[PDB]
């Protein structure tokens, strides 16, 4: 039928995804490079 | 306390009945004709109840929204939800003891009837996402210009709808019935209406017109009496003008 | 203050006396109620009152019931405050809230819901109302204006009109002189409208009208009293042109198929 | 158990049948006129029933609309619910092992009817995927004042589902038909209201009150009983003066 | 700016009507079309929109009849926030359509008298009939109309109130009846026939058989928006006679052979 | 007893149903008002090779959430808020086995056309995971015959149902069954007595049995169970044979 | 190749197919006077496969009875506006098929309002969104099919005759079951082969002239689908490639 703003209604990136997408927000060449160096873990990542 | 006094034996009887019912917080209704000051009567009663110094705010049945019906008497949680908002009290909590008259009660749906039938309990309020019910019982009263007996004859008013009321219905004299303070009531109404009109004091007031007015149905008893009074006051607009041949019969065409 | 009536539609028959009474009522703060043919001076009367707003700053707010959303316009009726109906945001002022102190330029739209009638009666009881979802209402003030075209007493007798509607309404009646009735400035207001039509159409000068033209004008009731006559005049500005126009009456009924 | 209105042979037999049904966890039906309180009787018998100390469900019929058992009876307790995710209690899940009473169950829609039919057919309707079952251990109860006999004959509810929802239908006879508990209720209410209305004493139903009651059809029965109780509270007269004109009909117009 | 449309309209009365439109071009007042369904009412409307628009002038040819939902037309009345399921999002909608232009309605009878009177309160005054801040947008907008219903008939329906029909009416344009024009009928018929012979890229135009032309003239074709063009495509279905000229008129598409 | 004894003709039909159980063909089923056509379906599913596979039976067309047909396959939660989408769905739950429908009766004409088209062509797609439809393993529909569609034409869009002529199964009346009805009643009574922890079966007058046999059995064995329950509760004792059997709890005295 | 599904030995069917091929090479509107079962959706596939743009996506399958709200949404949607059922921008739009063509079915169900919207799109593609300015057009031909005597419907004024005229650049009568009788036995054989292969039956063990006569006497009110799934049920009744189906019951009803 018609629509209504009020109803039983069934999100936004938080923390981890924030820094993740910031790597995109940061430049990949150098701005992301410093963070990638700061990783210093996940040895299973060549 | 500063409302129109009926100045009738029936009016005095009704005043006494209201005085007797003042402490009674039991459910009630204003039978007769709403829009003839049953609202003012209930309000002044709320002023003078046992809870004279209490929070009283009446309400009309036809007011709120069908979707917002659940949000009418109460409030929804909606913590991490679409309509996210704080714990809201809502009406049946917002009053909590005083007089929240059931106005427009004749203007209700069967769904609102079910809501009231739930409200037949003294509080025990379950909200949207609520954990535990709360008992908010208050001084209860309504209004009905309609004959609930004829309503149940039509059946739209449920038998329980009648049952919700907890008082024997006090009835007031209709226009044809009352016709007691008509001259004096007209005099007070004219005092107010001319105080509005700011015209010079009426040198003319002939009671023959009042008598002929007694020879009228006056369906808007409390309203239309003073209404036609002030309308004739404006149309004539003259201070030295006797109450003669002046009438607000808007149905009648002028000549 | 005193302002030149933007229009000059006066029908000297009784609309002169009507205007006198309207001016008398103009300072008053009671309900403003009118009745008469649409397309006939009555919305013009609304303009008259709106300019006739005592002092200034009175919001000449007009809301038409037919110009609304059933089961939805309620959110805009007494106001909106909370989320999930006004798009969250702030306390969203309703049509009533949009005009506090201003003119309630209502016309008797005769919308199907007597529920709308009651909802207005809820607004028009004591100058008090509440935005949507508000636990606290607001007692306010606004100028109130009404205009009609139909026998409210008949519909109430027919039960079609809420007795409570006309009750909370109708501080007093205001009817109008029909074009079949007024008949005062037929040629005069005709000349005024033709003057406007010429100022627009940029023809050389007033073409003029024959006596048969005024004869048919008297023969016409002009169902749209103030307007249908203007329709005739406007169509007269069309069809033939220049000053040669004079006889052959005028173009009154567009709906009338050509002979 | 609890202070009870009505010890008649019919009322006593009702108590006996309540005792018999108290072990019987199988759903059954106690029919009777509203304004009586067969639900309170069901509560007392439940205290006597299998759940001697167990949960209890009021469950007024038309208290949920557009709200499935999943909305309220089942709830949204687990994560990943509608809107932002959190815990949400559910009635039909909450009160297992206690009492599950359905108030005004005759007031029912077809959709909720189809829901409860499967709930009965499966022990509970369960939630989400059709692979998930459920059962509810609460003492399932229900009642109203309507003779569904014609409602199913009209098809307002599924006749087979109506047969399923209970194991033994029992109907409370009219108190007006009894008309003997008239005096007992009169006296009990007199004492209770003298405690309540703070009267010096109970006036007592004088001869005219008894005669009128004998003539009274008493359509409301226990509802009419409390009605007459309030009516006599209006028609107090004097605590010494026995009440001959005890009843007070709101519809009537005096003088 | 935009020229009125090319249209084979050899009916001299049609030419007079075109001249009337030319007169109305600078004019800024309502226009009605009393043209038949299938009388190119929308077509002349477009010609008018271009001509009177006269400076990149916007037009709007929409039917709220197509707006099947009440809430749909309600949204067509702009809302700023909480608009149906929407909540606090902008929606210019049809108001932008008429912004700096006019309104052209095709068979506007479907509108409720509620919708009709909504439009009536909009027409003369113009302030924004939309949920907006002060809703004050009396945009520079004209309007024009087109329907086949009769005014007394509408009064019987009452869907058009008195002031509705009136403040609706400032001009009226009854398209020449499809039964009226006879020579111009075959004229536009040949025009469309050539248009088809070209666009179909058929190397040969079949022309027009005299029996076929006479039948087309006798064909009532009261709808002739493109029902003429429809029958044209009907004969184009009986193609392959591009070199030839053999009559084939499709009377009943439901009927076969 | 707890199983489906079934009448002789009902036994032959049960053999046919257990055979068609391996046939994973989509089906539409009809049982009586209180016949209980579900238990035979469970027995068949056990007899079907789909016995090991999931057999999610429709939940009476329950209307939880707004996914509805997208309830057949939907998403759980956005990753940023809550849990992963986790590919949970209704049309997916009956995975590797049977798939039973329920409350097919209640539907209107539009959803009837929708179901007919789904029969003609079915696809399953969800914002959360999901998997291709057009499999519908061991599909079977049931409970549609409760509310007939297009009986005199019209009603729901059952013209395609006339077109969609996959095999169907009727339901004889319990009165027309002529099975070991007294035996089934006795079995139910014994089960109840165990549940009731009753002393013993009080017995039943064969005259009472014949008198109770004077009944249309409109709820079929469900009516039998209800009447037995009422009659036993009225007996409320294991002492003497039940010369009374419950006609209807709706009555007066 | 479109599989030549239900290859009609009827000569009128052949002429209809020839017209179908000619129009499918064309990209112009057309109507199909045919019934459900009487070529249920088959001609839509014929159009899609023989589309003037074969790469041009012709989804077809418009035998879609959607609620007035549902159908209107299927036509048009709004991003971040109303439309409680869906979310954000509505890719669901009749423009879902560009390069191909657009068809309608169950068209008799179209409201005069929906019919008007459709005719408007047919004349000019615009305003196809509940939100925003939609002057854009997705190029596509037009076709439809409904079984109603729409001349009466317009005589009843049931819907917009404007679409009824504009779309009907060719209205194609289509054959019900009663139309094709010579091809009846051959189509039965084709369906039987399809079933035996699908049912893993090596073949039908034998066909009785009595069986063929009985099947022909058994009408097919549903032209194909009723007959087809009736054959499905009848084969299930037979179920044995070794056992010929002389009187395999077509349908339970
Ligand atoms: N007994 C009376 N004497 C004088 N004036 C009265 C009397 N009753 C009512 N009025 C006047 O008529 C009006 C009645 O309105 P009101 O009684 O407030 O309506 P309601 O109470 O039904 O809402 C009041 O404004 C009051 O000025
Ligand atoms: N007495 C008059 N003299 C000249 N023009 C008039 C007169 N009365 C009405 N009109 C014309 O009528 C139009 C106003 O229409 P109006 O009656 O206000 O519409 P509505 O009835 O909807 O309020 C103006 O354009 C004006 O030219
Ligand atoms: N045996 C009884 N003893 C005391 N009070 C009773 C008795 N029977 C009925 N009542 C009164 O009647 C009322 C019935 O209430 P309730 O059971 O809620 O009605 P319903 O079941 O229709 O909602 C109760 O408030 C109770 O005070
Ligand atoms: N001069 C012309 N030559 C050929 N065809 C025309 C001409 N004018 C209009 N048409 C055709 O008439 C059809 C209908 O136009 P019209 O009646 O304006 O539609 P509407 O119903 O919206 O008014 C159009 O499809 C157009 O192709
Ligand atoms: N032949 C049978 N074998 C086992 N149980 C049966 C048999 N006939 C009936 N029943 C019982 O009858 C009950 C009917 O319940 P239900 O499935 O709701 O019936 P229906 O399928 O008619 O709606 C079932 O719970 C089932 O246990
Ligand atoms: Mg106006
Ligand atoms: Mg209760
Ligand atoms: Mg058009
Ligand atoms: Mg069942």
């Amino acid at each position: 039928m018609k629509q209504g703003l009020q109803l039983r209604l069934s999100l936004a990136m938080t923390p981890q995804l924030q820094q993740a997408i910031r790597l995109l927000q940061l430049s990949t060449l150098e701005l992301q490079q410093e963070l990638q160096q700061a990783l210093e873990s996940n040895p299973l990542l060549e | 306390k500063d409302n129109l006094l009926g100045e009738a034996n029936s009016f005095l009887e009704v005043l006494e009945q209201v005085s007797h019912l003042a402490p009674l917080d039991k459910p009630v209704l204003i039978i007769g004709e709403r829009g003839t000051g049953k609202e003012l009567i209930a309000s002044r009663l709320h002023y003078l109840s046992s809870r004279w110094q209490g929070p009283f705010i009446s309400l009309n049945c036809a007011a709120l929204n069908e979707n917002l019906l659940d949000s009418e008497l109460f409030g929804h949680e909606a913590g991490a939800f679409t309509g996210a908002q704080k714990r809201h009290p809502g009406r049946f909590e917002r009053a909590d003891g005083g007089t929240l008259f059931l106005d427009e009660l004749a203007t209700a749906p069967m769904m609102v009837q079910e809501k009231l039938l739930r409200v037949i309990e003294y509080g025990e309020l379950e909200r949207v996402g609520g954990s535990q019910p709360l008992q908010v019982n208050v001084r209860l009263v309504c209004a009905t210009n309609a004959d609930l007996p004829a309503m149940v004859n039509e059946g739209t008013f449920r038998a329980d709808l009648l049952d919700r009321l907890a008082f024997d219905v006090v009835q007031l004299p209709p226009l044809r019935e009352r016709e007691s303070d008509i001259m004096l009531m007209a005099e007070y109404f004219a005092i107010q209406m001319c105080r509005e009109i700011k015209l010079p004091l009426f040198p003319g007031f002939t009671e023959r017109a009042r008598e002929t007015l007694l020879n009228y149905r006056w369906p808007g008893n409390i309203r239309e009496l003073k209404n036609v009074v002030e309308r004739s006051v404006y149309r004539h607009g003259t201070s030295d003008y006797p109450l003669d041949d002046i009438i607000i019969d808007p149905f009648k065409r002028r000549p």
